[PDB]
């Protein structure tokens, strides 16, 4: 039965008809429907022979499945295989997303569901808009499914089509008088979503069709977004639309120059200077009734520049590339504000350019400001912490001295980000917990990298004190990995991943100095993992004992000097002396083992099942439970 | 590779 | 033909006989495809129900061409 | 392996076209993504790929071409 279901599912997936026709031959409708009801997961995605036939494109197979066989359009399947694989798929939806117009019109004439909503309540109409197939949309509109079925983010089919370049589909959809003011809660008014890829004729049509320009959820006009994304022609159209509002025009030109200053894809510095020249000229055009820049303080990251409130001083910085980049970033910060999402990335790119040009102090300042601005908005900043790890490791490799205040500030930012990361992990139970856990583990890894950088550097008394304060704050918070590792456990192992860039130059694990600093900082030395092992258990299991033996001779002498019961005997009844797997490690442990209490005097009475359940003191309960 | 090249699209 | 077996070639060897025709349907030698198809229908256990099935699996020139060779 | 790839590239050239012909447009391109950019003449394959594949299929392979 199940094998026959796989056979008919593969036959429908392939496209043959007589194969599953003979497989269903001489059978009643019960097992025939069961074979057609094979909704089981294939490739990790739920799929059905009718669904996979609609996903195939063979109108013949589905025309047999609806006419000569009894299958229903109410079914579960994929709607978008790349990155979405969302369930609750109608066969008509699968055909519309795949783009087979013949299958779409055949299912419509059959009477398939045209107003179906999935868990993300997405219509086949917006799938047809996503595919850009005009005739499918025309057939669906003529059959009058809907026009205003939006996603859970209130994402209209019009906005989905405007995000792509399907100008014909957009113009046909607005020909049905679907309003462009379908304001999503994210902030898209169908022209924000047009103004990323620069679909010039889509914006042309929307402006022709009374798009009714309005701010987004971030407080940015679509003209501002178009200037932010370095798309000049849509900036031209949005400027030539409705009210000019000269202040908005000037800030739009300034934003266009700013974004052209520090964007990786579009980097035309002369274009930046000329656009800022237009901005300054229209600023100082009329003479009197002049507009003026507000006096924002000189932000310490971008040097200490104070913008250009005069065309003359803008002319002065014509050839200065560094000054032009800084001016662009400063005016970008002024206009876009500090809370907006798109201000962080150009600062990171300029910092990357300076870092690859070995101007390490300036890029540290720029990236530190970027991290501050990202944590003010409370975003996903694990990549930026990793970037600090990379640049600090390269700084150590090129033996340039590392500023202790900067590493202190990035350390406290990392600590706060780990705090809110585990808060999000607790809050997000199982909806999106996997990547949150992965990023939390990567955050711990970056924390170890930064601690290693701090150890490799020379700092003053108060800076070392601040580093110790931050590290002690994290330890008292006690982060724990997915594998149950405590932070010290992560410091003592040998399989901790190290990033492919310059971290491999200096972030060698296990490290003696990192473990010593954590242990002196007040780390829980007797901490246990989910597997039951401890720090001594992991460190004796090192596969490279004499490669860096001195480091071992530190870490082993460190743990014995601070707690770390040498005969802990992990949950699978293995003392770390037994888990030594190396003569050097067991010799060092034997030189550091001590004649002791009912640990060696209780190994026998725990190997033999002696009842300790309230027959021994409460702390001695855990004492036996270890030993 | 370069840090600028490794800056990710983020778009 | 597999001597009109009671239950062995009615479903096992029967499937390949269309499959040879279905390939030759995809090849384009429909006359060779009809030959492998018309032996399957003869050895099919219940081929009279497949008259409506087989009348639309074909290009329009083969709609009557297989029908003429169907008794063969 | 790379010399065997020159015959293994021909395998997706044979096998992957049915995957597009059957209807697995994404999987056929995904099957052909492992194939392309190992042959000696990618441009000679590209000038016919503009018209061997359906026009929606080829541009989707263009997205998968540098991947």
């Amino acid at each position: 039965m199940e094998g026959l279901a796989g056979y008919v599912y593969k036959a429908a997936s392939e496209g043959k008809v007589l194969t599953l026709a003979a497989l269903l031959l001489n059978r009643s409708e019960s097992d025939i429907r069961y074979l057609l009801g094979y909704v089981s997961q294939q490739g990790g995605q739920r799929s059905t022979p009718l669904i996979i036939a609609a996903r195939n494109g063979h109108a013949k197979v589905v025309r047999l499945l609806l006419e000569h066989y009894r299958v229903q359009t109410q079914q579960t399947g994929t709607v978008r295989f790349d990155g979405y694989v969302i369930d609750g798929a109608t066969a008509l939806w699968c055909a519309a997303g795949a783009g087979h117009f013949e299958v779409v019109k055949l299912l419509v004439s059959h009477g398939a569901n045209v107003n179906h909503t999935t868990v993300t309540n997405s219509t086949p109409l917006r799938a047809a808009c996503f595919d850009g197939r005009l005739d499918i949309v025309k057939y669906l509109v003529e059959n009058n499914a809907n026009i205003s079925i939006a996603n859970k983010y209130d994402n209209t089919c019009l906005m989905i089509a405007a995000y792509k370049g399907h100008t014909d589909v957009v113009r046909y959809l607005l020909e049905q008088r679907a309003d462009p003011n379908a304001k999503a809660h994210c902030g898209a008014t169908a022209l924000h979503f047009a103004a990323e890829a620069g679909h010039i004729d889509i914006v042309k049509e929307l402006i022709k069709w009374r798009a009714a320009i309005v701010v987004n959820g971030h407080g940015m006009t679509p003209l501002k977004v178009a200037a932010e994304s370095c798309k000049a022609d849509v900036v031209e159209l949005l400027l030539s639309h409705a009210d000019c509002d000269r202040r908005s025009r000037i800030e739009a030109l300034e934003l266009l120059g700013a974004s052209f200053a520090n964007d990786r894809e579009n980097y035309d510095i002369i274009k930046t200077y000329h656009y800022l020249y237009l901005a300054m000229l229209e600023r100082f055009q009329d003479g009197d009734n002049i507009l003026e820049k507000e006096v924002l303080p000189p932000i310490h990251a971008y040097g200490n520049r104070t913008e250009c409130r005069n065309p003359q001083e803008l002319e002065s910085i014509r050839q200065d590339r560094d000054a032009l980049h800084m001016e662009g970033l400063i005016v970008r910060e002024r206009i876009l504000g500090a809370d907006n999402i798109d201000v962080s990335h150009p600062i990171i790119y300029r910092g990357a350019v300076y870092a690859d040009n070995m101007e390490f102090e300036q890029c540290i300042k720029l990236w530190l400001h970027a991290l501050h601005l990202r944590q003010k908005g409370n975003r996903n900043t694990h990549k930026d912490l990793l970037r600090f790890a990379q640049v600090f490791s390269q700084m150590i490799h090129l033996n340039e001295t590392v500023k202790a205040p900067d590493i202190e500030c990035v350390l406290r930012c990392s600590v706060l980000e780990i705090e809110q990361s585990m808060n999000r992990v607790k809050n997000i139970s199982d909806a999106d917990v996997h990547n949150a856990m992965d990023n939390y583990e990567c955050n711990l890894y970056t924390f170890l990298y930064l601690v290693c950088i701090s150890t490799k550097t020379q700092c003053s008394e108060e800076d070392q004190c601040k580093i110790n304060k931050q590290i002690y704050n994290l330890i008292h918070l006690d982060p724990r990995t997915r594998e149950g590792f405590t932070l010290l456990h992560l410091a003592v192992n040998s399989n901790t991943p190290v990033d492919d860039f310059h971290t491999n130059d200096v972030c060698s694990f296990p490290n003696a100095l990192v473990t010593k600093l954590l242990l002196d900082c007040g780390a829980e030395v007797n901490a246990v993992d989910n597997e039951g092992n401890s720090a001594l258990h992991i460190i004796v299991q090192y596969n490279r004992p004499i490669s860096d033996f001195l480091t071992l001779h530190s870490i082993i002498i460190s743990l014995v000097e601070a707690g770390a019961h040498t005969d802990m005997t992990n949950k699978q009844n293995k003392t770390p002396l037994d888990k030594s797997t190396t003569g050097v490690s067991e010799i060092l442990l034997k030189t550091q083992m001590k004649m002791s209490l009912k640990c060696l005097a209780a190994r026998a009475v725990r190997a033999n099942d002696i009842n300790y359940q309230d027959q021994i003191p409460r702390t001695l309960e855990e004492f036996v439970g270890f030993h | 590779a370069k840090e600028r090249a490794g800056l990710s699209k983020l778009p | 033909l597999p001597d009109l077996k009671d239950a062995e070639a009615v479903q096992k060897f029967f499937l390949e006989e269309i499959q040879l025709g279905e390939e030759l349907l995809a090849q384009g030698e429909y006359e060779k495809g009809v030959d492998h198809l018309t032996n399957a229908i003869a050895v099919c256990g219940q081929p009279q129900q497949l008259l409506q099935v087989l009348q639309q699996t074909l290009p329009p020139p083969v709609f009557q061409m297989l029908l003429t060779k169907l008794p063969t």
